[PDB]
């Protein structure tokens, strides 16, 4: 079944090769890859981190700033709603 | 997963090189510390020896030693020289990370799994010492020494140790990243615009938002032989049992030890390829 | 042999995808066992940890934990916490095998080859723990448990589980095709249609036929400080002292101990080539 | 003999590779192929392990439901002898 | 070198697998001896375990074993078996040469470097076995069991081996040329035509001229816990404690085993190249 | 001065591969070449060992079947300087 | 998704392949570079410890062959300043 | 570091394989010395072995040993037979450098850098033992025996060993270049003209003018159970504890040592390529 070098010359090519691993070992290809897409994702959640800042923030101006007047309470409700709701997004991505 | 780096790089369009640097940027070295072991006894882990950096006219590190006067420096070179004189001396252990690993109090490796990311780091010259040291220094910096004069010297030097060093040197590189990621870091938790918000670890950038005062449990809940600083702002995985135990548990086992400077595979040869 | 899978590629009319998947689908884990130590002293396999496994609405694994009360279930992250900070736990060991080799009442695959088919096991992640523990159970579910209810959740586990995992994932997608070989063996061997026939371990289809009641010993001989489950029904090759003797001195012996999510070989770097 | 760049000008190919092994170790490609040959010979023995099944309940059935009349034992004789066709078909391809 | 093979391919008229083949002939297997070692005790090297060796109607190898009556065979399957569940088995110890290396009454290979040429050989199935088997008892058969007889049966058996065996089955192929190549000298040394003067080891060819009778010291100079055949024709190597001190020494130490089942590295998976 | 993909649109090449040693470690190609290349020279040194036994034969023939008579002295001084002619020979390309 | 033989059928390459690297472990290709490189400099920096040489022969000589006569002196204040020179740009190279 | 291997062939017209050598050119062995050991007692790294070297009149090596009478040789087969029959005897201690690296009175390597550098020659045949003992004797040669008549006849020696030597044998290739490195400084210290000034040690150049005479402590500064010739002239590096004290920790180090014969990573073999 052989092909002699007479009837199928043989061709030997030669280079000169440099091979280096792009991550430090243990690290895979898939681990890197993992980490460059939840720092994406916690990129984009650097709004919800601060819009739940904010409301924090309005909730201490509320209470240090001050009954049959409802007006502070309204405002601490509308805060302290607005930042459960930033802290239930950034839960379910972090707990998946 | 090359076709994810193929659709990354035309969706994004960065060129290969690009997309492949996006991808290793997210690896650093976290927990550098000097080892010191007297023979077979007890072994050392200091990540505390330096106090306070400067740079000296020639643009090289001066350092102030733990336990030495406030003004008391002594030059990068003189400390090298003297670890390397120093029977006891090992090198710097350091754990290699993902970006997305460090979660503020905690790492998200398990501890048997932490064990297998040390390696031993024994510098081949000066600049290779100067970076270990300043990643140690970085990591455990306390709030009094975490400001824009120290931030402007730091970033000074990393430019020029950034411009003696070219890509194919895969672990000064390395070194230098982690120095790029600590830094950043440090300066966004002293509520300091850093010089790269890119650079900023990001359950950090969550961590200061959702942590900053009277944290409800759930908030806290994501995040949770040994001298370290506990005032180290950057320092604070340290604190964790499953990081202490799997460093000192790693260092005792008689299986040999890997390498830093051994990190990234590298092959230079000939290659003679024969067919009919 | 790469001859061997373009006859086979173009004879199924199958892409090299397909023929390559096939081949690797004849590899699978067994003996899985959680694996203690208390510093040098006597070690323990405990493959019986797991009694029961239940689905959370949020398809979630729980667990009943051996000796515990009958509906006393533990969430697989509460199991994975305890388990991480046990200072005894080393992880699970397992055994590589061909599907061609498991023989039933026996393995064939000689004490000594057997040896070298050890591997530790260190879940780097939650998924990773529910995998091994779910081997573990399956290997070792007695006919109690072995139900149409319990067979219908754990596919429908297997199926969330499989969608959140990619080919290049090697170490998740050998686990959760053992998974499939243990579950389809174990519906066969209770007289329940399999979900998948081709995943029923070629030597048991044989043996449930040949040994079904009062076998001739010619058939009988073509198949023949561990703790496993006795009634369990997929678990028999446990019972051989040429399985258990091996799994121990492998513990004792093997040096640097592999890996299990380091059996598939990887690579991924720069290639630059220089010719005139 | 060497010939210079000035003649013969080198070229660089350069190119990001990433390898994976198709099995995990220490299985080889010898391995799973001879299992999955193996695999496919007993799938296909799958018909033997059967009728040997079906040889065996016709026997319960004849030795549970019942001398000078031997139509029961030219029964049994008949499914004695294919059980042990089978038997012997499937004895050949293990020990082979 | 790969210009070498180029030059001999053409020159020879010889396809490269043929040119491939030539190199590769050259390496054999010798000094094949059965390991037993109980507990930390002191380990014995058997070369004599095979007095006799038999072909059965089915061609498998049967044997009479040291020590047993004349005629009393046992099959190669039981003796496998028996070995297999001694606790004190460890395999067989081969040592890896070139043709040109066996010396005859010495190897030319320093003892030092013999100490990284020993492997361990733990068969996988019954016809590695037999081989391991095979080569031994032809190493050390006598005078009395060296007939035309015993040359046609070992060499149909081989032929049987040859056909069920392909060329990337790289160790049942080391083990197979090793038999032709101490059957083939076997049958030179005892003055009866080989079945192929190429597998006469070529310093035996010349040594059976050159030692025939009073040979002067000049030429009998460039040939000069172990159990083995002292009346063996082709086991003269073992005399030597050039060749003795280097296996206990090799057994005794340390360092991790070669294991003889992978003496040829072998790779098989996904390539993909990325490029701009 | 990096090429982005818009201007050269990258390529992605897939392949499975298998790569099998020739050789069984630690056995070097040289090793192999060398043991080809000595394996040669001594096939063909077997004329030279046959020649020295001829002599070697021819001189106990002359012992076997038997003074001013010296024809017998003179065929032994022919076949022992002929095995010294062969002995020599071997001895050079033995010890280069 | 897949595209079967049928459609686009698979082509198998072999060859032999030989593999060496180009220097001894552990130095790498960036440390025999680097080598290179320092080699280079310190081949070029010669002349500048040959031109040391020559001014410390000549301050030997000034010494060895000999006041309100200035010209020994002169002599050696000029010998002195080329050396210091030489000495200052070699320190320069070795302490970068 | 590909772009400046081809950035070097064409600014200097040279080919790849020029280019190559050029580099490879750069490395070299030192501190060549012979490694005895009696069970695990301690260990003795002698480098004075070989007083005197002479040339046979069929260009064969021999020596005159330490302690041995002035005009008392033995040839290098006899040294190497009583070398290889002495069970202490381990073989040969080298350490691989960059010719950058031998700084005359010092390495610049770090000890714990330099610990890795070393590896074990056990000489595989008589050419292999002559290479490392003219190596060992070159270093520790004293001004009486730097004369013309032995540099004629180590060149002479040295061009009739690398005709017999291919470029692909690439240990004795290293051991050559280390020679020619070794001989052409030596030549250039005793102010005889070098054969060779490329093969001068480029601190070496520097330091015979620059400490010729009282040199200034600033230029001193630039260069600063081991038995070697305290009147070597080219030995001087053996003076450092930060030299021989890694020598002796690296021997008596439990994990396996690298073999100096397998400093050159190898693969020859089949490459198969399926694809659509
Ligand atoms: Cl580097
Ligand atoms: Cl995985
Ligand atoms: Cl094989
Ligand atoms: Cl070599």
């Amino acid at each position: 079944a052989a092909v002699p070098p007479s009837e199928a010359e043989p061709r030997l090519q030669e280079a000169l090769v440099v091979v280096n691993a792009l991550l430090p070992a243990p690290i895979t290809l898939d681990d890197a890859l993992g980490s460059l897409d939840d720092t994406r994702r916690l990129v984009k959640a650097r709004a919800l981190a601060r819009t739940y800042h904010a409301c924090m923030v309005n909730l201490e101006r509320l209470a240090r700033h001050h009954t049959i007047d409802g007006a502070v309470a309204a405002h601490q409700d509308k805060m302290r709603r607005l930042a459960d709701t930033c802290m239930a997004t950034i839960l379910q991505m972090y707990m998946s | 997963s090359a076709a994810t780096i193929l659709k990354q790089a035309i969706a994004g369009d960065r060129s290969l090189v690009e997309a492949a640097e996006a991808i290793s940027q997210q690896t650093l070295l976290r927990l550098a510390c000097e080892v010191r072991q007297v023979g077979d006894r007890q072994p050392r882990f200091t990540a505390t020896s330096i106090a306070r950096v400067d740079v000296a006219p020639g643009c090289r590190l001066r350092f102030v030693l733990d336990g030495s006067p406030e003004d008391a420096y002594v030059t990068s070179e003189d400390y090298f020289k003297r670890c390397c004189g120093q029977s006891s001396y090992r090198g710097f252990a350091v754990a290699v990370l993902t970006a997305n690993e460090d979660h503020v109090h905690s790492l998200a490796v398990p501890p048997l799994v932490l064990l297998h990311r040390f390696s031993l780091f024994n510098p081949r010259d000066l600049l290779d010492f100067e970076l270990a040291c300043l990643l140690m220094y970085l990591e455990n910096c306390p709030r009094s020494h975490a400001t824009p004069s120290t931030f402007a010297k730091v970033l000074a030097w990393l430019g020029v140790a950034g411009r003696r060093t070219s890509p194919f040197e895969r672990v000064r590189c390395l070194f230098l990243r982690s120095c790029h990621w600590v830094l950043n870091t440090l300066m966004f938790m002293v509520h300091v615009k850093p010089f790269d918000d890119e650079f900023v670890l990001p359950h950090w950038y969550m961590a200061r938002y959702l942590l900053a005062n009277n944290p409800p449990p759930v908030l806290s809940a994501l995040f949770c032989c040994v001298a370290y600083n506990p005032a180290g702002i950057m320092g604070s995985c340290w604190a964790s049992e499953e990081v202490r135990a799997p460093l000192v548990y790693w260092w005792l086992s008689e299986t040999p030890k890997r390498q830093t400077s051994s990190l990234f595979y590298q092959f230079c040869g000939s290659l003679e390829v024969l067919f009919q």
